[PDB]
RNA sequence: GUGCUCGCUUCGGCAGCACAUAUACUAAAAUUGGAACGAUACAGAGAAGAUUAGCAUGGCCCCUGCGCAAGGAUGACACGCAAAUUCGUGAAGCGUU
């Protein structure tokens, strides 16, 4: 190992910004698999 | 950013050091009175005195030396003068030194831990006996009647905390499996009745390589990474004598004849093989006819003789301590072979060869490689897979490093069942010479299987 | 995050403003003149 | 942030023009509602040219 | 699946984001990247995705669009009307924006919500096929109240003879008849002397003429005539034709 | 870099005496978090006790709410893989160099937008200080942290200086024990800490109130009343947390015993209420009856 | 508003209603509306920068 | 109540810290409404002009 | 510890006064982790047929240089090219018959 941005794609959203949330019910929002 | 003045800062904290107590500091808005914090009572009996004002003690003042005069040549101790009770060098505890440099070694100290409450039986006998309570004889000398495949498993040994790299059976009984780890124990487990680990051996700095039981029985020689290997009793479970050349031994086998059972054939991977007696301790005798790592060397033809390998395919069979190597084989497509055992018959070595397969030769008959017998299937090009034979001669079980147990048909030269053994490498798969269904399964894993 | 590297540029030159004299045409003026 | 000292002075120049074009009519008189292929204005621009200079 | 597929995975990946960070301007590979993400069902980094490329350009509507199509496919029902409310409050002036919102907020039966959508969107006084739009949605309800209610409004942010005289369409079909006179009055009152002309009164005399009061449709047709800017000659030969209507009839 | 007002750090890392002195020095090393240069404040913790400093970044501590030199919560001071867990709470932090890069430099962008009080984000939507962090949390200061480490020559014999070994000369631990390496960077980031998985087993192994088997065991015993308590004050502890629908104060055992009206009520009141319902100083013990 | 002004302080101005966009009228050169800020202010604020 | 002392530095000191470390640009504001006027489009015989 | 008490007061001490006031990345360590442009080998050089000069643009690539100068194969990498777009597919929505 030496890869210094290598994994910043299988181990986590790169970089990341979290979707504003506005005047609705998201937390209990969620989705089914592949 | 409150603003005070110090020199009584200095006076509270000379007296909150070295009297313990403190003139509670709080500005709080509530008007709080003068109290003495920290060692209260002892404020209160000392009334308060601060470690820069005057006040009488009778405390005795270190006993201190006092050479004052400049004209000695080697006097002035003067304003550096050592106080006289203490001591000259400050050395910590013999008990405290030895440990350290036996834990310096542990980054071997040789250390050994029975799980069993009783070491010996109800008898006060060592479990070396044995059993009785068998419900077949474990010191007959005839083959299984008939042994067949695995399907279920029996019992699985936890207490190696890493990748396990050989387990011996104690020889002729199979009551007793040395289990190698490569956390540097060698832990001894009761093959039957609870299938729990008896002992546990440790006093390497490395990985726990290999160990071979004595033809008694009551010893083990056990070779390791850092270039020094120990022949072991079991009940005391310490190295009687200590095995050395300074060099890297990749396994040891020790000698079946009781008049030369303290004969010992360490590899080592400089081109060496060691001939050498536990008694003396030194080397004996060199065979260095080799290329490199050799991976193993076995007993053959009444173990006079020993069959070796290579990793420079050189394959070897010479006499026991007759240096010269009278049978060689270095085939141009025979790849490297790192395990060769003795099928319970004594007719063939069958080694498995790194070319994923293992390969049949007759041990007894000029070096014969049998094609007829060439076991396909595995991949073992990097592994050391311990491939053995049932009894019978009708069934061989095979590791592979795929979580594959191989039970094949020795005879039909194909497998009959092909299963998980274990999820890390599957290192030694030994089947029982005297249990018809036990196949015994060490490996990378550090879970240590029966099947049956 | 201030580096220690430099120039030869930048060191201290002009280091005074000259200021609109009153005969050259200072802000004075431009408030009477027509 | 390098200055342009003499051997980037016709690069540099054409950097410019070619920018200035951009800016100026390609996004500032357009109603090419579409993707107003500015590339390839900006290819007539460099033909142009080079037929000013053969005549 | 452990090591073959995430291995194309980390592949492709690596190739998005070089992609884009020699551009990061032009928003193909924005997408492509985003909408590879959302086949593989990874819809938290495909949530990322979209927010960093509205970051580098809030002004795509396309992007808007496809961001909110993966949260309605994917029926985060909430996320999605975030989606929506923050496209229509910083880009108000697109409409397929509004549309879209709407659209899926009926077929989630939410038809308060998309009332107030309206009602906020209508304070921008949009546009006549966005009203016309509005009025269809109310009358796939009974709410002839709230359509001429729309009607009123829309009539009375934009002057329009024809407006008007839709307005009155309405009444006569849904049979409010009163109103449409009512309407009818209303408009010619506003629009009145100098630039009301020959349409909206033609449509008075023939919603009269099914009313059958012919002497009246006589005195409304030649008063109006009179009294407003009267007539211009292809229409006056047009009066002609709908006089002889409105006599024979 | 970062710029000051002074530490932050628990009672047991931050000191006794009245009076604390520690020296700074404005970009004096790199916060093994922020990875940038820091500010270093060094505070004497006790007598001949080593002498503290300050690491990690004031906007690295903030992020997490814990402490700046004893790297335990400043609420409980317990693991921050447990507080966080106590709190439920999963923060999305990121790992990778580049990507740790960005997430500091706009992190500490987002931090210059506050106002120095209390830590950023969801460390505020999960303050509700679950009573099993409060069990967890120590009660007295640790003080053995500022004693020096193992004196390598007072291990081996050779600490020559006398009674100044700079370390305590004991018996050195075997690394052996969970409780010995604890990359300060995995402590950090909650990864795998077994000083917190300790903790893990302890407050699972921590005593709490039982559950019964059948719905319609709705009485509840409490055992251990005494002759100072009321049937209304039995009610009064479980009469708001749901509705109650008859209480037997047994005096002739000391105990209780509350059939209730909801059985969510019944779990919440007595399940909170194990051991540690103290009103008026009785430990009573909440239970379903028979 | 909110929405607009999501996560920003009461400092920001954000336009986003129509009474922004409709065009007001002014008719006096002699409003307070049309007039600067008196030059004590501005030699304060000269000061201070 | 604690005293704050200033540590020397060492003037032959060479600089501490990698200073040059490259990340890409910060996420900007929150963005600005786009208070247009109602765009038209445009006929597609202009569109071929 | 240094002096002086008209201190006991002998030239022993005891005492009082004064004076003198807070070091220090505590460690000789023990750790723990990455590069050496070195070998090893593979590799293996812009545009248009060949042979070649360059100067730029972009950026989570740097190197040598005091350098905002200059050089490092034009220093390297930039490579699908999307793109609409030409005909049709469809869905949504408004209006006429
Ligand atoms: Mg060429
Ligand atoms: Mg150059
Ligand atoms: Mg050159
Ligand atoms: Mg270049």
């Amino acid at each position: 190992r030496k890869r210094k941005r290598g994994v910043d794609y299988n181990a986590e959203i790169p970089f990341e910004k979290k979707p504003a949330l506005g005047f609705y019910d998201t937390s209990e929002e969620n989705y089914q698999a592949l | 950013p409150a603003h005070i003045n110090d020199f009584m800062f200095e006076q509270q904290r000379r007296t909150f050091a070295t009297y313990g107590y403190a003139l509670d500091p709080s500005l709080d808005n509530h008007q709080v009175s003068a109290k003495y914090i920290g060692s209260v009572e002892e404020a209160e009996k000392n009334q308060g005195l601060t470690v820069f004002e005057t006040g009488q003690k009778k405390t005795e003042k270190r006993k201190k030396f006092k050479e004052n005069d400049a004209s000695n040549i080697d006097g002035f101790l003067g304003p550096w003068a050592k106080y006289v009770d203490e001591k000259d060098v400050a050395k910590p505890s013999e008990e405290e030194q030895k440990e350290l440099d036996e834990i310096t070694a542990k980054r071997g100290e040789e250390k050994t831990i029975l799980h069993v409450k009783e070491m010996y039986d109800y008898q006060g006998r060592s479990y070396l006996h044995i059993p009785q309570d068998v419900g077949v004889n474990l010191r007959s000398t005839m083959p299984p009647e008939k042994c067949y495949l695995p399907k279920k498993q029996i019992h699985v040994w936890s207490g190696h905390t890493k990748g396990v790299s050989a387990v011996r059976l104690f020889p002729l009984s199979g009551h007793l499996l040395l289990s190698c780890s490569m956390d540097c124990k060698i832990k001894l487990w009761e093959v039957y009745g609870e299938r729990r680990c008896l002992r546990t051996f440790i006093g390497h700095s490395k990985a726990v390589r290999d160990i071979c039981f004595n033809t008694a029985g009551t010893q083990f020689l056990s070779a390791a990474y850092d270039r020094y290997l120990k022949l072991w009793d079991t009940e005391t479970g310490q190295c009687i004598s200590r095995f050395t050349n300074r060099k890297v031994p990749y396994c040891v086998k020790f000698n079946p004849d009781e008049d030369k059972q303290n004969l010992f054939v360490a590899g080592m991977s400089d081109k060496k093989i060691v001939q050498w007696d536990i008694r003396s301790g030194e080397i004996v005798q060199e065979y260095d006819r080799h290329l490199g790592a050799v991976n193993t060397i076995v007993f053959v033809d009444e173990n006079r003789r020993f069959v070796s390998t290579s990793d420079d395919k050189s394959l070897r069979v010479w006499e026991w301590d007759i240096p010269v190597d009278f049978k060689y084989i270095a085939e141009p497509s025979m790849h490297s072979m790192p395990a060769v055992t003795l099928s319970p018959n004594g007719k063939w070595l069958a080694c498995q060869s790194m070319d994923n397969q293992i390969l049949i030769f007759g041990a007894q008959n000029r070096f014969r490689l049998n094609k007829k017998k060439i076991f396909k299937g595995h991949m073992v090009a990097g592994y050391a897979c311990q491939v053995d034979f049932s009894p019978d001669m009708s069934y061989v079980i095979s590791g592979d490093g795929n979580g594959k147990l191989n039970i094949w048909d020795w005879k039909t030269t194909k497998l009959y069942s092909r299963f998980k053994a274990h999820d890390k490498v599957c290192i030694g798969a030994v089947w029982h010479p005297h249990e018809t269904s036990k196949v015994i399964t060490c490996g990378w894993d550090g879970l240590i299987k029966l099947w049956d | 995050q201030l580096s220690k590297q430099y120039s030869s540029r930048d060191l201290p030159s002009h280091t005074k403003i000259k200021y609109r004299q009153t005969t050259q045409d200072a802000p004075e003026e431009v408030r009477n003149r027509d | 942030a390098k200055t342009v000292t003499k051997q980037r002075v016709e690069s540099h120049f054409d950097l410019e023009l070619r920018a200035a074009v951009m800016h100026d009519i390609l996004d500032m008189m357009p109603e090419g509602i579409k993707q107003n292929k500015a590339r390839t204005i900006l290819q007539h621009l460099s033909e142009a040219w080079r037929c000013w200079k053969a005549n | 699946d452990e090591e073959e597929l995430n291995d194309y995975k980390l592949r492709k990946r690596k190739t998005f984001e070089d992609n884009i960070r020699k551009n990061r301007t032009v928003i193909s590979n924005w997408i492509k990247y985003a909408q590879w993400e959302e086949s593989l069902k990874e819809i938290q980094r495909a949530r990322s995705i979209y927010e960093r490329a509205l970051d580098v350009d809030y002004r795509n509507i396309t992007l808007w669009l496809k961001y909110a199509e993966m949260e309605m496919k994917n029926r985060q029902v909430n996320h999605a009307r975030n989606i929506w409310d923050r496209a229509i409050t910083t880009l108000p002036r697109v409409n397929q924006f509004w549309y879209k919102y709407t659209y899926m907020e009926e077929m989630l039966g939410n038809v308060a919500g998309a009332r107030q959508v309206f009602e906020r969107w209508m304070e921008w006084q949009p546009e006549e096929q966005a009203w016309h739009s509005y009025i269809n949605f109310e009358l796939r309800y009974k709410e002839v109240d709230r359509a001429r209610t729309i009607y009123e409004r829309f009539v009375l942010v934009h002057p329009d003879v024809k407006n008007w005289i839709k307005y009155a369409r309405f009444e006569e079909k849904h049979a409010y008849f009163a109103h449409a006179r009512k309407v009818y009055e209303r408009a010619v009152e506003f629009f009145g002397d100098e630039h009301m002309d020959e349409h909206l009164y033609v449509a008075f005399a023939k919603f009269e003429e099914n009313q059958k009061e012919f002497e009246r449709v006589r005195v409304i047709y030649k008063y109006a005539l009179d009294r407003i800017s009267k007539q211009e000659l292809f229409k006056n030969y047009t009066i002609f034709e709908k006089k002889f209507g409105d006599r024979r009839g | 870099w970062e710029d000051a007002d002074f530490p932050i750090l628990c009672q047991t890392c931050l000191g006794e005496n009245p009076y604390i002195r520690m020296t700074k020095e404005k970009y004096g090393k790199e916060c093994k978090i922020c990875a940038r240069p820091f500010t270093v404040f060094r505070w004497c913790p006790g007598v001949r006790m080593r002498f503290k400093k300050t690491e990690v970044c004031q906007t690295c501590s903030k992020l997490k709410n814990v402490c700046q030199t004893c790297l335990l919560d400043l609420e409980y001071g317990l693991p921050i893989q447990v507080r966080d867990a106590g709190l439920s709470f999963k923060d999305d932090m990121p790992k990778s160099d580049v990507n740790k890069e960005y997430y500091t430099q706009n992190m500490e962008r987002e931090i210059s937008n506050s106002d120095g009080t209390r830590p950023v984000g969801m460390l505020g939507k999960a303050t509700s200080t679950s009573d099993m962090l409060l069990k967890l949390a120590r009660t007295t200061p640790y003080y053995k942290r500022n004693r020096p480490h193992i004196c390598s020559f007072w291990v081996k014999g050779e600490c020559k200086r006398g009674e100044e070994c700079p370390y305590r000369h004991e018996k050195p631990t075997d690394p052996d024990d969970p409780l010995a390496d604890q990359n300060i960077k995995d402590r950090y980031y909650g990864i795998n800490d077994p000083v917190a998985d300790k903790l893990l087993k302890r407050a699972s192994t921590m005593p709490r109130l039982d559950p019964p088997e059948d719905k319609t065991i709705t009485t509840l015993y409490v055992g251990g009343l005494g002759d100072t308590i009321t049937e209304t004050d039995l009610r009064n502890h479980f009469y708001q947390f749901g509705e109650i629908r008859t209480i037997t104060v047994v005096q002739r055992q000391q105990c209780a015993f509350i059939q209730f009206a909801t059985r969510q009520a019944a779990e919440v009141a007595a399940e909170k209420s194990f051991n540690k319902l103290i009103v008026n100083g009785r430990r009573l013990n909440v239970k379903w009856g028979r | 508003d909110a929405i607009a002004r999501q996560g920003q302080s009461k400092d920001k101005v954000i336009y986003s209603k129509y009474t922004d966009l409709v065009p007001k009228e002014v008719m006096n050169a002699d409003d307070p509306d049309l007039q600067r800020p008196d030059e004590e202010a501005i030699k304060e604020i000269t000061e201070k920068t | 109540v604690i005293r704050m002392v200033e540590m020397q530095k060492d003037p032959m000191e060479p600089p501490r810290f990698k200073i040059n470390k490259k990340i890409p640009r910060g996420p900007p504001s929150p963005p600005a409404p786009v208070m247009h006027s109602p765009s038209r489009k445009m006929t597609v015989k202009e569109q071929q002009e």
